[PDB]
C-alpha cells in the first residue's frame, strides 16, 4: 500500500478539484456573493465575467487536457510498477486508479471537444494567442479560486461567515500536492502562503 | 492568528501560447494512446 | 550599561552582562531564553516610554534599560495568568524563637558572655530583619517598575489608540469607501459598456497588434497579466463591496467603541491611587528600615555590653546592667517585632498590588488581543479600501481607453499622414534651398577666381568675399519618423466597422 | 694629423694647426692673410660648380680650411709670377777645390793613420749630395703638386663656364624674354595711366570709410605703400624699356656674354692641351729621380772603398794621396755640384712651366673678370629683368582695376540683394513652421501628457509618441553674413 | 663737441645739403642713368612720374618740417648767440653759419609751399590723410644713400674712374641730421649702415 | 668692394596722417615773426 497508485490517486482527487475550479471557471462560476452584497451585479458582473470571458474557458479545457496527460504520466509509472510487482499488494486501490484512468479519458475528451472550435478561437488573433511567454493553465483559474478564498476569508477574519480551513484547501492543498508541478519553477510553491494560512487557521475550522 | 499571514496574501504572483497549442495535438493524441495502454492494463488489472 | 529586564508583567528585576550593551534585541529575546520560557512568543517586552520592540534592533536602536533604567518585559509569556510568587524570604518566627531566648534563654545570667551572644544572636536577627527590610525595599522597586511597565501598556495602548485613529480615518474613508460606491456601480455599470467598447476592438492598428479576428486587443491585453480579471474585475468588485458592507462598518464600529472602552485604564489609575497609598506604604517601610536602623544602634548599644564586659574591675552592677541591657534589647525587638510586623504586611499588599497588577495585564492583552487582533484586522480593512480605490480607478481608466487609445490612435493616423506631407514640403523647400546654395556658391567660385584676378581687393573689395549662409540646407528628415505602422490608417478606416465608440475615437 | 701636403697655389710649404676645419673660409682668408695678404674679397675664386660656399659657419661645413686643406685658390698673391731659385753648389766646389787626402799627416810614412784616411769627409760629402737629390725630388714634388693645383683652377674656371652658361640662359631670356619684354613692359607702361584714371573715377565712400573723405584711389592705390606709385608699374616698365637698348642687346653687353662664348669655349680653352704636360713633368721629375737615387754613394763606394785601399797599401803610395787612387769617390767630390745643378735645371724647368700654365691661367682669367664681377653685373641685371616682369604684372593688376571694381560692386550687390530675399523668406518659411509645430504639434504633446496612463502601459496606446522633427524652425543669419564694412551704395 | 666752433658753424651747410636732396630732387624710377638709355618710351616714364607731380612735392614739403621745425628756433635765436670758436674776425665763423640761417625763413616758406598751395586737394589727402598712417617722408634719405650705393656699385659701365663718389660722401654726410624725422627704434642706425656702404662705394668710386 | 656694396644692399626699397604732424602752421607762424632779427641784422655777429 500507499505506492505509486495511492499517491497517484491523492494527486488525482487534487486535479479533480482544481479541475472543478476550472469546471466554475467553464463559463459557470456562482455562489460567490455569499453575504448582502452589491445585487447590482446581476447585469454588471454578468457581461464583466462572461460577455468576452471565453480565455478562461479555454484555459480550463486545456487544463482538462493537462490533467489527463497527468493521470496518463503517472499511470505510466505506477501501472508498469504494479504488473512488475515491486509493493506491497495488500490493498484495492487499483479499481479506484482505473476510476481516476476513466476521468482522465472524460477529461481529454472534454479538452478535444473544446479543441473542436477553440481552433478558430485561437485562429482569432492567433499571433496574439502567441508571444504569452510564460504562462501556466493552473494558474489560469487558480487566480479566480485564490480570490475566492479571499472573499471567504474576508467574511472569516470578520466573521461575515463561517466554513472551515479544507474551503480553501480545495484549491491551495490541491497545489500543494503533486508539488512536482510547482517545484523546480519561476513560480514555485504557487500556493504556499494560502497553505501557510490554513496550517494556523486549521484550529478555527 | 491567521490575519498575520492574511496580510501577506493580497495578490497572487504571476507565473507564444498560439504555437504550443498548435503543437499540443500531438501530446493530446499521446495522452489518448496512453490512456488506450491504461486500459489494457485496467482490463489485464 | 545593559542589564536585564524586571520581568515586568510579573516583576523579577535583574542585571545582565556587558554583551547586552550592543548586543541586538535578537541577542535581548535570546538573554530572556538564556534562563527561562522568556523566549517564548509575547505581548511585548518595552523600555521606559515604551518600546514594545522587536529582534530585529541592535541595543542602541532601542532606548536603553539598566538596574537604574527602564527596560522590560510586559507580555502573557511568563504569567499569562495570575502568578503571584509568594514570599521567597523566611518568615521571622526566628525572632520570636528569638523573642523565647531572650524573655527565658537569658537565664543563668551570671554567663554573660551567653547573654552577649544572645544579644548578639539578637543582633544577627537585627541585621536579619535589616536584610529583610531591605528585601522589602526591593518591594518597593518592584511596585515602582510595576507601575512603570503599567505605564509603559499605556503607552502601547495608545499607540494602540494611535492605530485606533488609524482605523477611524479608514472609517472616514470607509464611509467615504461607502460614498464613493455611489457612483462606483455606475462607474461599474458605465464599465460595462466600456468592456462592450472592448469588444470591437481597433478591427486593425498601427501593425494590428505588432505581436509588441475575434480575440479583442483591448480584452487581450486586458489579459495581459497573470493574476488578475479583465473588464473592471465585477467579480471580484461586488465581493470586496459585500467586502465593505455597511453591517461591517457597524461590527467595526462595535469594534472602535470597544476599543474606546479597551482604553477605560479604570482600574490602572486606581491601582495607582492604592499604589500611590502604596507609595506611601513604602515611605512607611523607609521608616522601618529607620526603626530597623535603631535597631542597629541597639546593637551599637549591644556593641556596648561585650565591649564593658571587659576589663572594667568595677562591681557587679556590670553583670547587671546586661540584664537591664537584655531587656533593654528585648524592648528593641519588640519595636522590632512591629516592624518586622508592618514588614511582611508591606509584602503582602506587595503581592497584593502584583495581583492586582495580574488582573490588570490580564485586561491589558486582552485588548492586546481582542483590540490588537480587531486592530490589524483593521489595518487589512484599509488597505481593502486602498484596492478598493485603485481597482475602481483602474476601471475608468480601461473605461476612458475605450474612447482613449482609440481616438489616441485615430489621432496618430492623421498625424503621420499629414506629417509625410510637411515633411515631403520642408524637402521641397530644402531642396530649393540647396540649389540656391549651389547658384551662390558658384558665384563665389566664378567671382572668386575673378577676385583671384582683381585688383588688390583685399582693401579693394568687399561682400562677396564669402557668401551668405548655405547652412541649414541639408533636407528634412521625417515628420513623426518613428511612428508606429501605417495600417493605423486602415484602422482609422475600420473604425466604422467597430462602431462601439466611433465618435470617441474620430 | 696636419697635412705634409703643401700649398699648390703658392707651390711651397707652410703650417697651422689641425683644428682649424671649425675656423670659416673667410677667417682662412684671414690665416692667410695674417701673411700673404689674403682678403675677405681677395679673388674670384668659388667653390663646387662655380658658386659660393656657406662660408659663415665652420667651413669644414663646406669642407674647407681643414687638417687636410692647405692653401689653394685663384692665386692673386703674383699674376703668374714667382721666384724660382735655382741650387746652389759652391760648397761642393770647397771639397772639389780640396780634392785630396788631409795634410794632418803631411806626407809622413804610411804608417801615418795606416787605418784612417778622408773616407768620412767624403762620406759626408756623398750623403749630403744624396740629401741635395732628394730635396730636388721633394721640389720637383712641390712643383708637380702645383701643378695639380693649376688643374683644380682649371676646373674651377670650367665651373665658372657653367654658372657663366646658366647666367647666359637667363641671358637667352634676358635676351630673348627681353626681347618678348620689348612688348610687355611697353604695355605695362601703356596701359597703367589709363587703369588709374578709371580707378580714381569712382573712388567708393566705402574706400573713403575703409580705413575705418574723398581721396584719389589710384593715389590711394598709390600711398596705400608710402613709396608705390599710381603708376610706379607702368614707371618701371618704361624705365626697362629705356634699360633695354640695343647696347645691352649687344652679344657682349656685359663683355662676358662672348668672352665665355669665344675664350672659355670655342677651341680657345687651352686646358685641354693642359694636363698630359703636367703628366709630362712628373715623368721628367720620376726619370731625374732615376738617375740621381744612390748616385752618390755609387760614385763614391767608400765602404768597399776602404777596403780597397787597405788592400792597395802601396809601397809607394805617395801618389795615393791624390785622386788617383780615390777613383769614382774623388770623383764625385767634383760630379756633386754638376748633379746638383742638373737637378736644379729640371727643377726651375718645373717652376718656370708652372708660371706658363699660370699664365694661359691669367690668360682664361680676363674672360674670367669678365665673368666674375663683370658679367655678374648682367647676372643681376637680368634677376632685375625678372623683377620687371613681375612688375608688369603687377601693372596688369593695376590693369585688373577697371573691370575688378564694377564686378566687386555688381556681385556684392546682387549677392547682398538674394542674401536679404532668402533671409527673410526663410524666417517667414520657418515662422510657418513653428506655426504648424504649434498648432498640430503642441497640441498633441498635451493631449499626450495628458494621456500619461490613458492605457495600463504606453504600448497599448502607442501611435505620435511625439511630434515632427522641428528642425529648420529657427530664425535665419544675418544677410550677406558680415560682410567687411564696405558698404555696396557707398560703392554705388 | 664744437658746437660753439668751425665742426657745428659748417652744419649749416650739411642742413642746406640734406634740404636740397628733395629740394628740385624728387626721385624716380623713370630716371634713366648709365651710359645711356632709350628714350622710345622716356616720354611715358616721365608721364608716370608727373602724374604725382606734387604728390612728391607734399612729401618734400612733409621732409623739409624736419629741419624747418629747428629752424624756427634758430631764427629765434639768432639774436643773442654765443660762441667761442677761434681763427676768425668780427664773428664770420659765426656768419658762416648764420648766412645759411638766413634762409630759414624761406626754408619754412617752401616747407609749407611744397604742399601749401593746392590746399583744397590737401584736404581730400587729408580725407585720406585722416585715416591714413602718417608717413615722415624725409625717410627718403635713406632711398637716396641706397640709391648713391646702387649707381656707384651697378650703373651701366664705361663710366669715369672717379664714379660721383663724392655724392656718395655726401650720402654718408646724412648723419648731420637726415634722421630728424620719425622712424622705428634703430632705423637711423639701418640708414646710417646704408650711408656706410654708400662711403665704401665712393672710396671704391 | 662694389660687390660687397651691392651684398649690403643690391637695391632695398624704399619705405591718422592728418594731425600726427598737424600743427605746422604753429611753428610756421613763429618763424614768420622771428625772421625779424635777421631782417634787421644791423651788425653781423
Amino acid at each position: 500500500h500507499t505506492e505509486i497508485l495511492r499517491g497517484l490517486r491523492f494527486t488525482l482527487l487534487f486535479v479533480q478539484h482544481v479541475l472543478e475550479i476550472a469546471a466554475l471557471k467553464g463559463s459557470a462560476s456562482e455562489a460567490a456573493g455569499g453575504p448582502e452584497y452589491q445585487l447590482q451585479e446581476s447585469v454588471v458582473a454578468d457581461q464583466i465575467s462572461l460577455l468576452s470571458r471565453e480565455w478562461g474557458f479555454a484555459e480550463q479545457l486545456v487544463l482538462y487536457l493537462k490533467v489527463a496527460e497527468l493521470l496518463s504520466s503517472g499511470l505510466q509509472s505506477a501501472i508498469d510498477q504494479i504488473r512488475a510487482g515491486k509493493l506491497c499488494l495488500s490493498s484495492t486501490v487499483k479499481q479506484v486508479v482505473r476510476r481516476l484512468n476513466e476521468l482522465y479519458k472524460a477529461s481529454v475528451v472534454s479538452c478535444q471537444g473544446l479543441s473542436l472550435r477553440l481552433q478558430r478561437f485561437f485562429l482569432d488573433k492567433q499571433r496574439l494567442l502567441d508571444r504569452i511567454h510564460s504562462i501556466t493553465a493552473e494558474r489560469l483559474i487558480f487566480s479566480h479560486a485564490v480570490q475566492m478564498v479571499q472573499s471567504a476569508a474576508l467574511d472569516e477574519m470578520f466573521q461575515h461567515r463561517e466554513g472551515c480551513v479544507p474551503r480553501y484547501h480545495k484549491a491551495l492543498l490541491l497545489l500543494e500536492g503533486l508539488q512536482h508541478m510547482l517545484s523546480d519553477q519561476a513560480d514555485i510553491e504557487n500556493v504556499t502562503k494560502c497553505k501557510l494560512c490554513i496550517e494556523r487557521r486549521l484550529s478555527a475550522l | 492568528d491567521l490575519g498575520t499571514f492574511y496580510r501577506e496574501f493580497q495578490n497572487p504572483p504571476q507565473l507564444s501560447m498560439a504555437e504550443d497549442l498548435d503543437s499540443l495535438p500531438e501530446k493530446l493524441a499521446v495522452h489518448e494512446k496512453n490512456v488506450r495502454e491504461f486500459d489494457a492494463f485496467v482490463e489485464t488489472l | 550599561m545593559k542589564l536585564y529586564v524586571f520581568l515586568v508583567n510579573t516583576g523579577t528585576t535583574l542585571t545582565f552582562d556587558t554583551e547586552l550593551t550592543v548586543q541586538t534585541v535578537a541577542d535581548l529575546k535570546h538573554a530572556i531564553q538564556s534562563k527561562y520560557k522568556i523566549a517564548i512568543q509575547h505581548q511585548v517586552l518595552v523600555v521606559n516610554g515604551g518600546e514594545c520592540m522587536a529582534a530585529d534592533r541592535r541595543v542602541c536602536t532601542y532606548s536603553a534599560g539598566t538596574d537604574t533604567n527602564p527596560i522590560f518585559l510586559f507580555n502573557k509569556e511568563m504569567i499569562l495568568c495570575d502568578r503571584p510568587p509568594a514570599i521567597p524570604k523566611t518568615t521571622f518566627s526566628t525572632e520570636n524563637d528569638m523573642e523565647i531566648k531572650v524573655e527565658e534563654s537569658l537565664m543563668m545570667p551570671a554567663v554573660f558572655h551567653t547573654v552577649a551572644s544572645r544579644t548578639q544572636l539578637a543582633l544577627e536577627m537585627y541585621e536579619v530583619a535589616k536584610k529583610l527590610c531591605s528585601f522589602c525595599e526591593g518591594l518597593v522597586h518592584d511596585e515602582h517598575l510595576q507601575h512603570q511597565g503599567w505605564a509603559a501598556i499605556m503607552a502601547n495602548l495608545e499607540d494602540c489608540s494611535n492605530s485606533y485613529q488609524k482605523l477611524l480615518f479608514k472609517f472616514e474613508s470607509i464611509y467615504s469607501n461607502y460614498l464613493q460606491s455611489i457612483e462606483d456601480i455606475k462607474l461599474k455599470l458605465t464599465h460595462l459598456g466600456t468592456a462592450v467598447s472592448v469588444m470591437a476592438k481597433i478591427p486593425l492598428l498601427e501593425c494590428l497588434t505588432r505581436h509588441s479576428f475575434n480575440v479583442s486587443l483591448l480584452d487581450w491585453i486586458n489579459v495581459q497579466d497573470r493574476p488578475n480579471d479583465v473588464e473592471s474585475l465585477v467579480r471580484k468588485c461586488f465581493d470586496s463591496m459585500s467586502r465593505l458592507d455597511p453591517r461591517i462598518i457597524r461590527p467595526f464600529i462595535a469594534e472602535c467603541r470597544q476599543t474606546i472602552a479597551k482604553l477605560d485604564n479604570q482600574n490602572m489609575k486606581a491601582i495607582k491611587g492604592l499604589e500611590d497609598r502604596l507609595y506611601a506604604l513604602d515611605q512607611m517601610i523607609a521608616s522601618c528600615g529607620r526603626l530597623v536602623n535603631e535597631q542597629k544602634e541597639l546593637a551599637q548599644g549591644f556593641l556596648a555590653n561585650q565591649k564593658r564586659a571587659e576589663n572594667l574591675k568595677d562591681a557587679s552592677v556590670l553583670p547587671d546592667l546586661c540584664l537591664s541591657h537584655a531587656n533593654q534589647l528585648m524592648i528593641m525587638l519588640q519595636n522590632h517585632r512591629k516592624l518586622l510586623d508592618i514588614k511582611q504586611k508591606c509584602t503582602t499588599a506587595k503581592q497584593e498590588l502584583a495581583n492586582n497588577l495580574h488582573v490588570r495585564l490580564k485586561w491589558c492583552c486582552f485588548v492586546m488581543l481582542h483590540a490588537d487582533q480587531d486592530g490589524e484586522k483593521l489595518q487589512a480593512l484599509l488597505r481593502l479600501v486602498i484596492e478598493l480605490l485603485e481597482r475602481v480607478k483602474i476601471v475608468e481608466a480601461l473605461s476612458t481607453v475605450p474612447q482613449m487609445y482609440c481616438l489616441a490612435v485615430v489621432e496618430v493616423v492623421r498625424r503621420k499622414m499629414f506629417i509625410k506631407h510637411y515633411r515631403e514640403w520642408a524637402g521641397a523647400l530644402v531642396k530649393d534651398g540647396k540649389r540656391l546654395y549651389e547658384a551662390e556658391k558658384s558665384k563665389r567660385e566664378s567671382f572668386g577666381k575673378l577676385f583671384r584676378k582683381s585688383f588688390l581687393r583685399n582693401r579693394l573689395f568687399r561682400g562677396l568675399d564669402s557668401w551668405p549662409p548655405s547652412f541649414c540646407t541639408q533636407k528634412p528628415r521625417k515628420f513623426d519618423c518613428e511612428l508606429p505602422d501605417i495600417s493605423l490608417k486602415d484602422l482609422q478606416f475600420l473604425q466604422s466597422f467597430c462602431p462601439s465608440e466611433v465618435q470617441p475615437f474620430l
